[PDB]
């Protein structure tokens, strides 16, 4: 049997190498970045933002995120989802970003996913994976990102429950807005300190 | 073949997050210990990218930013395979690559070393592994380069790399350095990576039957991703 | 590709027939040599065992004899491949095995040990092996017991297995243990084989990449059998 | 090239492992056992029986006895039977039995073999390939039964005419008798001693 | 002879209070350094338990809660020797013990492992030393069992124990391990004590000479106490 | 000269054999308990209750805790004594309990102890030594409880002078209430962060 | 304290009873295995000798058998403790010698080697341990001897030896030998032991501190018997 | 713990050792001997006699023998036995004696044992243990002497039951002669070969 390899930082130039139409690299003709609404996609369209500070409160403005998430019906579009279900064939349930250089706010455009199976005939509340890379951290960082709005569901989901201080459950749990008719979920990240961010060996 | 969970990260072959003597991680790693949970569909599913979005120069990194004449540096081909922990090959897998220039320069706006740029090279690549998990692409050998941590910090020259695979539990960027190179035993950062083995995991091998004469040398790379348990009696997964 | 005969076997990797250590040996081994025969299509052929006929919980000792609930013990997976002496899988193998149960008490009306019985464990299962060799059991790790060779000898914790395959010179009968067992040093049965690799090679390894969390340990076994020879000129086994 | 695994003692509950249904084990549907004849097999029943014997000439109540044996035309249900005859399609060719706990008797129901190619152009007497496990036998110890009416096959037997010693032939020949109609054969096998039976290395 | 303070407690013999391997003492280790104070009265003084309280089966595990029939599991004596630093027997000291079941599954509320309950054992056993500082005990070898620390985590098999003594300074709880158990190398808990002799202080060895034909296996296991120093000049503890 | 044996954790099952009767285990007849009144003994009757907190202020409902002391009259109850003064009798001067599963609150039935004397002819305040066992713990941790009611003698206390920081004494000072006519002290303990309870290498 | 069994022999560390090289073994050794039974009062009891019938110079071989003078030789004292296998002193346990006199020839009937007959050695002394398990006897060194095994077979010097102790498990005849004696590493008597830290056991330690100036040399020599466990639970004895 | 003190043969002149007075060697006033009744001594008198033999029927006119017995009520006369009745106080209960040079009988003088409590509250029918040394002989043979007219209590001894050859239980039955009034036992032991005596390790 062999070793996974070693992890190492990302470094602070993370984005040369993962978003370089960002850093004014025009290499590759098709690009990946953060929108994950194409026109046909289903669901309610929602947009993901927020910030991720470090142990003094500042906000990292080299940070590397991504997020994994299922369909509006809960099927990812993976070969290794196993419901039998037919995924939205409009949707890669994936995406990247990277803070902006000067205020450090991130985001996604994507839809709200639904609920998803947990282990033996338990249902997740809705979530979306996200992990985060950055100079100083030497292995990604693994979260969720819960709604406020899904507290029915989310009071019943097993990896909240799994978590026994309420008072960290909390940090796993993004705010709905409403910006000019845009659903927007604020989620901020705290890697360090007070209200520290839960993270996930998964 | 029915297939269970990924097997458990071993957190003793990684760095640990708060690592000292690379400072920048002195305050970007959490104090709690990490929450294991038990993997559902959300960690074992991971996208899927087609090769057709692929250029025909986007793991030739080379060429793929030439604009007037060919950067200038050390030619070198770096080829490997991608498996899993038990073996198997890793297929269709995303690999992205980065790095810095032959002079130790990254095309970043941040980067202010005076090592110069140079105008042919992007340094930024990426391809898919075939279905025996192989993968190669060509670019200029980096140079090393100085950092701010303590104040003649310098890193031995490496190649930065990311694996988007079959699941998500797989996620993993990490660096590659290049056999014989003498930094590589001063660096805070490797040595953030506890045994020797692992560190040495990371190592690109010189591969001399596969230089290309009169053209290029060829270093030879294999990743080692974790890997799914197969399930014989209760698939509790769902 | 035509076949030949199988590889003689190499009495100096077994036990002797005569071995005093094991004091019921003494008057069950033949006292002249055995003698050995050219092999004809009696010795090269083998019985064929459907997998129609074997229910679903048969590999499974857990389940398979568990009536008011389940059976009390350490759950362990028990897996590996079984090939010839050449290194080719041997396929469809019948692969049948016995033990006690954590108590270190057999099921058999014979056995009176004090070690307490379990209403819920039978302590048999058999199972096929795949095309790839590879076989898998779940069952309760058996518990080591005294018996009567000197009055206070204990046999060393083991599952007792038989293997009829694709040749009636391959049928073998024998009984792995379990990594670390200290009783392991002290067996006298365990003493009749002559080398101490053979005797390493009756040894079951914890495998803990394939443990199920919260659930059960795994241990892996691979067994080697007689293999055929091929033959390119005089096929003279008819 | 890999070591053959050691062969080690069936041990005194080999039938717990082998013969469940006779150890009052019920965990199978489908139960192995000493009957080879299915009711449109062809050829000769008989019955073959006998006892096995230790050194002092106590037989033994533990022992584990299987046979192997070529159909009425000398055919063997196996696909490593290379005569390109086809075989009875409701034939097993093997079965399993243990000695009486109380007797010692042991017994198969089968049919008579018939006589199969022998090497080099040669043809072996009928013969049935018989195997014995017990607590004490640290090997599987390997014999042949040949019968006492194929006195002209025998004689011309490659295998019965490579063993030198003519007064250990005969330990390898079960005795005709008709018990009530049937056609049985008595084998009894001593292991050691006097009359010790002929065992093979194949 | 005039007793004065019990020796040093020697902190590298012992693991430290913050241990990132094992992760619910992240939260529960204190931050500030322990304060070390010079003993008095309180601290070599400790209280006194009389033999006539204990049950004939507190020592006896495997009838001590026995009901329809004895628990299920590999029966087997511990016993041993505890004495001080300096050599000398501890008398009259109370030793508790509890422990999972042959399953590795504890009868307490919370403990919802599959590994099948024994309605016939209950786990927890007393005795105190005799003027020998010897100790003895009967019981069922506990099956190693999953936790959640990372997801994949087992526990060796083992026995807690705790000791009253002479001193309120001497109060210990620990644990033991059984010789040649595989999983020892591998606990993070094990793992917190520092080093490799202090880890092998906890593990029970086989004694066979010690084995009871056709009943019990037999492991030996001692412990030692700090230790008091006599005085000869200035007695200073009042 | 011999190693001390090492501490490991309790564990989370630490009352399966400590407390037993409290985890429905019925397999003693005599078990030992939190309260150390018995109907002679002498001094005034007190009640000592808390709850103890990790890092986060979660309260640690698996934890065991363990107080030794002297009598009323500073006396302890141990051969190991030598102020040749004559001990209460009906006095044990120990005591073990655990949290309550659901609150998180434990307690002790006791007497105030009487002072001690305390090295070179000094005297020590009243006190009771307390010892924490958890998972997590990997070392029993050694505290005491002095009383906000003995001021006078706390301000002589030679261990409490022994702490430089000021503002640390006083997590070693438990509050005096009086429940119904019962006088109660309340004693919470912090294992970690702010408030810190200080701990003592003994 | 309850006595229970004597420690089963481990019968690896005597000799077998067919050892060819010593040919008179041929026909004197069972065919069939020793039937091991478990202990009785038969097995651990024996007989009580008083030292009110011993002689005074029951123990001193040189003066017990004088009549005109001293025996010709080299004068040796010979003691040494006798214990149980796990150390505890045996007291009062009747220990018998006999041995061939200083020309290797024994005061027996049948023995007619050349080597001269001593007229004051008798040959043959006894004692009884005292209560530390304690024996001293005094003698003349014995010569080696020829002896038909193979024509040109000698037995190095040695003293035979004999013990009836607290049970007749104990009982033991052996012999021991002296330090340095070059006849000990060709002896098929001595090598029917299979190991040589066993062999090592008979051999008399040479022991000059007590030597007495201008008299006699000194041999240190211990014994070993099996020893009795204790029983805590079930005395199944009786 | 020790390793006990290896076994060696007793050599041919075993008797100068042991039975000195019958090698014509007069070194002690007190001998010991094959005649266990004391004037004394309570129970019923017998002779017990026999010869020993070589693995080609040769009787050994070198081999020393000794018997271990139990008194008239079976109590040994032993600090070891712990039935708690008085045993016979004229009754060493031990014997030693060699074969006669010329002829190879070897005889004691004692009385016929009571019965001896077995394990777990069983019986052991009346026997006598005896051991044999001589030349040749590596270790001790142990084995038992049980008497033919106590047939009712020989089927119910557990020793002789632990033997699972009953053709072997008949080597351990002396048998019962009367010459001239005095009660003679026979007990002829053979060391190999056909009708071996069975021996134990004890
Ligand atoms: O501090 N920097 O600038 C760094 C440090 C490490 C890197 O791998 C890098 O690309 C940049
Ligand atoms: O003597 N027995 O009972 C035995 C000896 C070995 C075995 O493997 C067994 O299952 C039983
Ligand atoms: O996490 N648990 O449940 C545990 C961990 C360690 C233990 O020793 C235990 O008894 C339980
Ligand atoms: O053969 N002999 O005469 C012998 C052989 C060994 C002896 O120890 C002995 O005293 C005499
Ligand atoms: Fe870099
Ligand atoms: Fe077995
Ligand atoms: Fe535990
Ligand atoms: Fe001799």
């Amino acid at each position: 049997e062999l070793k996974e390899t070693p992890s190492q930082t990302g470094g602070p130039y993370v984005h040369i190498g993962l978003l370089p139409k960002q850093a004014n690299i025009e290499v590759f003709e098709h690009n990946l970045d953060n929108n994950l609404v194409q026109d046909n996609t289903q669901g309610q369209r929602i947009r993901l933002e927020g910030q991720v500070f470090d142990g003094l409160g500042l906000p990292l403005r080299d940070v590397l995120i991504e997020i994994w998430q299922a369909d509006t019906n809960g099927v990812y579009p993976s070969q290794a989802d196993t419901q039998g279900k037919q995924v939205d064939p409009n949707f890669l349930g994936w995406g990247r970003t990277g803070a902006d250089f000067g205020t450090g706010f991130w985001s996604f455009n994507t839809i709200k996913p639904g609920a998803v199976p947990g282990r033996k005939g338990s249902t997740q509340a809705p979530h979306i994976s996200l992990i985060i890379f950055a100079h100083g951290i030497n292995i990604g960082l693994h979260t969720r990102v819960y709604f406020d709005d899904e507290a029915e569901a989310n009071a019943k989901d097993p990896v909240l429950n799994s978590i026994e201080w309420a008072t960290r459950r909390q940090t796993l749990v993004a705010k709905r807005e409403e910006r000019d008719g845009e659903v927007v979920y604020r989620f901020d990240i705290r890697i360090q300190g007070e209200n520290e961010t839960v993270f996930f060996d998964i | 073949i029915i297939w269970g969970a990924y097997a458990q990260r071993n957190t003793e072959d990684h760095p640990p997050a708060y690592a000292p003597g690379y400072k920048t991680s002195v305050l970007r790693s959490p104090k709690n210990a990490l929450i294991s949970i038990a993997e559902t569909l959300s960690e074992v599913t991971a996208p899927h990218f087609s090769a057709d979005k692929f250029g025909p120069k986007d793991n030739d990194l080379i060429l793929n930013y030439a604009k007037d004449g060919l950067p200038i540096g050390e030619r070198v081909i770096v080829h490997g395979y991608v498996r899993d922990q038990f073996g198997r090959p890793v297929k269709n897998a995303l690999v992205e690559v980065w790095q810095a220039n032959a002079s130790g320069r990254y095309r970043h706006p941040n980067d202010q070393y005076i090592g110069a740029m140079d105008p042919n090279f992007g340094g930024c690549g990426r391809m898919l592994t075939d279905d025996n998990g192989y993968y190669v692409f060509r670019t200029i050998k980096p140079g090393p380069y100085p950092w701010r941590n303590r104040i003649n910090e310098w890193r031995p020259a490496h190649i930065h790399f990311s694996l988007i695979a079959d699941g998500w539990a797989q996620r993993l960027i990490s660096q590659f350095y290049f056999e014989g190179d003498t930094l590589i035993d001063s660096c805070p950062i490797l040595k953030t990576i506890p045994s020797e083995q692992q560190r040495r995991a990371l190592i690109a091998l010189e591969d001399k039957s596969n230089f290309i004469e009169a053209d290029s040398r060829c270093y030879r790379f294999d990743i080692t991703l974790r890997g799914r348990r197969a399930t014989y009696f209760e698939n509790d997964l769902t």
